[PDB]
């Protein structure tokens, strides 16, 4: 009888609502970067053949899903369109001042993408100790790779960490400005970039991602709760 | 897929007995369960039903109120409550699986059953209760219904069953046109809506038994008298 | 079929001037963003410079910022790239690449795993 | 005053004209577009329905002041529609409070609000809000009635006025305080929650902070008279000079016009700054 | 060897281009100028299929013409009864991300694929319960984009590694592999005779492959952007492709070049889903501007528009008898048009 | 060794595709129009089906 079919459909409705509560309460994250990027170490920093790797970790009663698509073809212009529902895209940039230009190109491609134009991206400049020691050595010709660094100076509003060399902070803020210029080139304001500093050993990465996701959901609430 | 029932025997007319049907292997939650009684030297009769997830519950007119059926998914056990067994309450009770969708075959699996003894609705009439037929030659079984079972959607709710001696009934054809799972393709069915006929191309010694007709258009699900084949 | 036939190049002395031309065919040139990608011996492919559909938005990499200029001519479907102040580090093979989809600013030409919409390219060598 | 009567009539008819269209749009925009069927959109749909039900009483309420002479409907009908109007007003205030609470939850703890954004909770809370509004509007049946001065014509002099039994008995305390809590609590809740929201936002966000400040200011400006005039009318029954009676009459007229202005503005002030709503309407 | 390798490649390309040009006598537009136009056609949304959580990427139609499988990246495969709107099954997937789904002609099996590089085979006639995992078709190095069923035991999968593979369900191993494509293969379609199939890749080329021989017979390079969806004409001899260039082109296996192109000056968005009506006149293409446009195959005219979706119409399918068209979009709803 | 092998394989595949036979576009268009006219009246989308016998509504 069709009535039993309707009852089965209602049971499926109940199950779909029950796990849709979980699907809505959970948050999805996309991990992107390069071969030299420390995305493999960032995954190992999170604690509770396949083309996509799923990582589980929860902080402060809310759980997060990170998807790593490292085991995939580098021609990523097609499968990236599947990550529109993702709350935020975590980008890992190698600060080997050269794969930096590739990082800016990938960030520009992600930011200017039509499907990714409503997704905030989280940028993690991994291996900051390597950048600090390389710029302290002085053999790196950072001015040659980017001529803008020759004239750029550290802003008066900078907040360097204690025990950090001034040129290290200058290079860090130059990289941040280079990414922020691409981020704000569109000027739409629908999505916001979140530059951050991280290393191979950093237990506060989960807290930083939590704060960025909190800010992104706050902006989404403003957009959708008649509050923007 | 296995259905085994526990409890029964002989009960006083005023006594109470707990009939339990335990499910093993298959998913009990997604499969509805019917209760069908087989009184001696007569045909089948529906007792009670619960939809999936302890949803819609229906009872036969004879057993409304007196008997209550319960479902409990986590232990995969189906419970049937006997309060007062009348003279006609003694019968062979069967645990029957059922799921409803397109391409589904409800009533395909029937339980072994346990013995219980005591110290308008659609009615089926058959052409003849006994049809002596030799093995090999074709067999034709016909049945009638009070009104046309052809629902406006475009299908007929006619179910055919075969009960071997000492074995639970087995579903042959559901909806008068689709064969069951595992049944040989020798069985065939046809009908104009009010009169139905079941045709078997070849009959073997393993296919001997009693043939039962069922409707699912409207509750209660009344079974036929039962046509027995003799060789 | 898309045909990006790169032309020009050859051996040039350091500090000289060189020009590269690409004969775009099989598609509407004005509706796609175009760019140049180079491959150095022992190094991976890197983006050089890109030009918008109408040429209003033009960007260059830091390595050749200012020295190199990129121009497009939608009338004859040709892309131009003028080289000035060559250095020994600039020796490589240059592929003229095109964005996959029209009316977009995305760049996916950095990939080297047999990109479909890039030409065979021309090898340019600088040496004293 | 004839010029004052003409001005108030023009203001009331203009407010009715704009509010009908605003409420109709706010109602049959969410029900047609599933892409925007969110919690706040459901709250605004309820707001529009309540405002539309309130505006349906304009032909009856306006006559009480425009002419005050005719009266044809029975006492039961007067009690019924007055109870409907009071229930709608209480429901609108409680939905103001509910939207404030939901926004505070979504700002102070945005992720903690994600686990409680289910549609079932919204349906339960809106149902209980409407039920408590109906319960609070219940005493209206025994409060308002058709009464007239003794020894006069019971046809022309009949007017739907609160019963003298409430005035002489202790129900005046209910008239004053049971209605004041549904004003004192919502204003405090709105102010504290929106102040916390603005503090968290600032700690452009300035534009929305100013918008919520304007919302609170309009809420106070349109609801403080609605209760202070009620208090003066309750006090006007006690013997005294006619000055307090005249002030109460003027304040009641001001409360009427301000309440209808706020009702007409609610489908506008809560939708103009919503970019998603402003785009999806097209 | 290298220089004459490119020399011979270019010479053969020029020879094939000249042969195709000489093979063209009259365009499809000129010969069909005298045919009666279909005219303006309006189809309403008969059924809306609410229930999905995330955006919907693929769907397929069964041979019964009223049971459809919808794949959404929420991790669920759902079979919808189009006639009565009830849900037959709700299959939980191992991986949330899926980019394709297939319904077997017999209806006993349902398949899916995605970023896992694994084609998951699910059975529906099993007596053990509702749905069980048959086996995993691991072995692909690229993300699966489109899967279709030839028989109950033979399935072809398109993956994002320039490889098209034919899998055997009984053995679970790659029977044949095709590596003629240069870009990521986005879609494949099977002819009614199940002897030939064409796969569209991200290289503006559609290649005809043999299911038995395993050799690529024809390559159609008439496009200028990445092909997203490909599907045969009902006759089994011609097919059309939808790419990101906002133009749809029809190819025939006899001419070996484009016959007619479908484009408009008001369309600046690509095509991701394409299908034919049973008569073949109504070419249905899913565009990126939140609507589906009805294209006349023989006239390239805008017969109608399906603007019932508020998001990208990623997938589109037509019943085997052409009774109705169920269009799935990224709004988690399927709209059935008749 | 990989580049030369890939180039040779591509050249061989291209040459293999070159020897196939082709049929004039006019004949293909005629066949498409014939298939159009054959199934013109059996297409519910092309010709709407009355709701009385429509299996959907």
């Amino acid at each position: 009888e069709d009535k039993a079919a309707v009852e089965r459909s209602k049971m499926i409705e109940k199950q779909l609502q029950k796990d849709k509560q979980v699907y809505r309460r959970t948050l999805r994250l996309l991990l992107l970067g390069a071969d030299n990027s420390g995305k493999s170490t960032i995954v190992k920093q999170m604690r509770i053949t396949s083309g996509i790797f799923e990582t589980k970790f929860q902080v402060d009663k809310v759980n997060f899903h990170m998807f790593d698509v490292g085991a995939q073809r580098d021609e990523r212009r097609k499968w990236i369109q599947c990550f529109n529902d993702v709350t935020a895209i975590i980008f890992v940039v190698d600060s080997s001042d050269n794969r930096l230009q590739e990082a800016l190109n990938d960030f520009k491609s992600i930011w200017n993408n039509r499907w990714l134009r409503t997704i905030s991206v989280i940028l993690f400049l991994n291996k900051q100790d390597l950048l600090a020691e390389k710029v302290l050595a002085g053999k790196s010709k950072i001015e040659d790779y980017f001529p803008e660094f020759a004239r750029y100076t550290t802003p008066e509003d900078a907040t360097p960490e204690p025990g950090e060399d001034p040129r290290v902070t200058r290079a860090k803020y130059f990289i941040r400005k280079e990414f922020v210029d691409i981020s704000t080139a569109s000027g739409d304001g629908r999505h916001i970039c979140y530059p951050h500093f991280t290393c191979s050993v950093d237990t506060e990465n989960a807290r930083r991602i939590f704060n960025d996701c909190k800010d992104i959901i706050l902006q989404m609430n403003l957009r959708e709760y008649n509050l923007v | 897929v296995q259905l085994v029932e526990s409890g029964g025997g002989l009960v006083q007319p005023g006594g109470s007995r707990k009939l339990s049907c335990s499910a093993s292997g298959f998913a009990f939650s997604s499969f509805g369960m019917h209760w069908v009684r087989q009184a001696p030297e007569k045909g089948l009769e529906w007792v009670a039903y619960i939809s999936s997830g302890s949803g819609t519950i229906y009872y036969a007119d004879t057993v409304k109120g007196r008997f209550t059926i319960s479902r409990d998914d986590p232990k995969n056990t189906l419970f049937l409550q006997m309060t007062s067994l009348r003279s006609e309450d003694t019968a062979m009770y069967y645990c029957v699986r059922s799921i409803y969708y397109y391409g589904s075959s409800p009533f395909d699996f029937w339980g072994q059953g346990t013995t219980l003894t005591v110290s308008s609705d659609i009615v089926m009439t058959q052409a003849t209760s006994s049809v002596p037929v030799t093995p090999g030659e074709s067999v034709s079984i016909s049945c009638r219904s009070s009104k046309s079972l052809l629902h406006s959607n475009g299908n007929t709710y006619l179910y055919w069953f075969l009960q071997r001696p000492g074995q639970s009934p087995q579903l042959l054809i559901y909806r008068m046109s689709n064969l069951a799972s595992g049944v040989p393709d020798r069985f065939s069915g046809s009908g104009s809506g009010t009169a139905f006929t079941l045709t078997i191309s070849r009959l073997e010694a393993e296919d001997v038994g009693v043939y039962y007709c069922m409707q699912h258009l409207e509750y209660p699900l009344t079974f036929g008298a039962g046509t027995k084949l003799e060789l | 079929q898309v045909q990006l036939q790169e032309s020009g190049g050859g051996l040039v002395q350091p500090g000289g001037s060189l020009r590269l031309s690409c004969a775009a065919s099989g598609f509407t040139f004005s509706n796609y963003k175009m760019n140049w990608v180079r491959q150095a011996p022992g190094k991976g492919l890197e983006w050089v410079s890109d030009i918008s559909q109408s040429g209003a938005s033009i960007s260059y990499t830091g390595s050749v910022k200012g020295r190199f200029t990129i121009s497009r001519d939608n009338a004859k479907n040709t892309l131009y790239l003028q080289m000035n102040s060559l250095k020994p580090e600039d020796t490589a093979v240059y592929y003229c690449a095109r964005c996959p989809a029209p009316f977009t600013r995305d760049c996916f030409d950095v990939t080297s795993t047999t990109y479909a919409y890039r030409g065979q390219g021309t090898q340019v060598t600088v040496s004293s | 005053p004839a010029p004052l009567l003409a001005g108030v009539t023009a203001t009331c008819v203009a407010l009715f004209v704009v509010g009908i269209a605003g409420n109709l749009l706010t109602m049959l925009v969410v029900s047609r577009f599933r892409e925007l069927r969110t919690t706040t959109n459901l709250y605004l749909s309820s707001m529009a329905f309540s405002d539309l039900l309130i505006f349906l009483c304009m032909p009856l309420d306006l006559v009480r002041l425009w002419q005050y002479r005719p009266w044809n409907f029975g006492d039961l009908l007067c009690k019924l529609f007055q109870f409907v109007s009071e229930s709608c007003t209480y429901a609108t205030v409680l939905t103001i409070t509910a939207l404030s609470v939901e926004r505070y939850f979504a700002i102070c703890f945005p992720l903690r609000a994600k686990v409680v954004v289910t549609k079932g909770r919204v349906k339960l809370v809106i149902f209980v809000i409407w039920a408590v509004a109906f319960c609070s509007a219940g005493p209206i049946f025994v409060l308002v009635g058709v009464e007239h001065e003794n020894g006069t014509d019971p046809w022309d002099t009949n007017e739907c006025r609160p019963t003298e039994f409430a005035v002489r008995s202790g129900l005046l305390t209910v008239m004053v305080w049971v209605s004041s809590i549904f004003f004192f609590l919502p204003v405090f809740c709105l102010t504290v929650l929106y102040s916390l929201i603005g503090r968290k936002l600032w700690r452009n966000h300035k534009q929305t902070v100013k918008m919520l400040a304007v919302v609170v200011f309009a809420f106070i400006l349109c609801w403080l008279p609605f209760h202070v005039g009620r208090y003066l009318f309750s006090k006007s029954f006690e013997p005294g000079s006619l000055e307090i009676a005249q002030i109460s009459q003027y304040c009641n007229l001001v409360s009427f016009v301000l309440f209808y202005l706020s009702a007409a503005i609610n489908p506008i002030l809560y939708n103009i700054m919503s970019k998603k709503y402003r785009v999806a309407v097209f | 060897e290298l220089d004459q390798l490119r020399q011979e490649a270019e010479q053969l390309k020029n020879q094939i281009r000249d042969a195709r040009k000489a093979c063209a006598d009259a365009t499809l537009s000129q010969i069909t100028n005298n045919i009666d136009p279909v005219g303006r056609i309006q189809m309403r949304t008969r059924r809306t299929l609410r229930g999905h959580l995330a955006k919907i990427y693929a769907m397929h139609w069964g041979t019964d013409s009223r049971l459809l499988v919808s794949a959404s990246q929420d991790g669920k495969l759902i079979i919808w009864d189009s006639y009565t709107t009830n849900k037959v099954h709700a299959i939980p997937l191992r991986s949330s991300w899926v980019m394709t789904c297939a319904y077997a002609p017999s209806g006993n099996y349902v398949a899916c694929g995605g970023l896992d590089n694994i084609c998951s085979i699910y059975n529906l006639k099993t007596r053990e319960g509702n749905v069980r995992v048959s086996r995993e078709l691991a072995g692909h190095t690229g993300y699966l984009s489109c899967c279709r069923f030839l028989d109950d035991n033979q399935i072809v999968t398109s993956s994002g590694d320039t490889t098209c593979a034919l899998w055997d369900i009984e053995t679970g191993q790659q029977t044949t592999t095709f590596t003629g494509h240069t870009g990521d293969v986005m879609s494949l379609s099977l002819a009614p005779d199940t002897r030939l199939f064409v796969s569209g890749a991200c290289d503006a080329s559609a290649k005809l492959w043999d299911v038995r021989e395993g050799m690529c017979r024809q390559t159609f390079t008439g496009h200028e952007s990445d092909i997203n969806a490909i599907c045969f004409f009902p006759n089994g001899n011609a097919f059309a492709t939808g790419s990101d260039d906002a133009t749809c082109r029809l190819f025939d296996l006899r001419a070996d070049q484009e016959l007619m192109t479908y484009s408009h000056d008001n369309i600046i968005c690509g095509i991701t889903s394409v299908s034919f009506s049973k008569s073949g006149r109504l070419l249905l293409a899913g565009y990126d501007d939140f609507n589906c446009n009805v294209w006349d195959a023989l006239k390239a005219d805008r017969a109608g528009v399906l603007a019932g979706h508020d998001n990208r119409v990623s997938c589109l399918g037509v019943t085997d008898d052409g009774m109705a068209v169920a269009t799935g979009s990224w709004d988690s709803f399927l709209k059935i048009w008749n | 060794t990989a580049s030369i092998a890939q180039a040779r394989k591509l050249v061989e595949q291209l040459k293999m595709e070159a020897n196939i036979d082709r049929i004039k576009v006019s004949k293909a268009a005629a066949d498409l129009m014939a298939y159009c006219e054959a199934h013109a009246k059996e297409d519910p989308l092309l010709t709407p089906v009355p709701a009385s016998e429509n299996p959907f509504r």
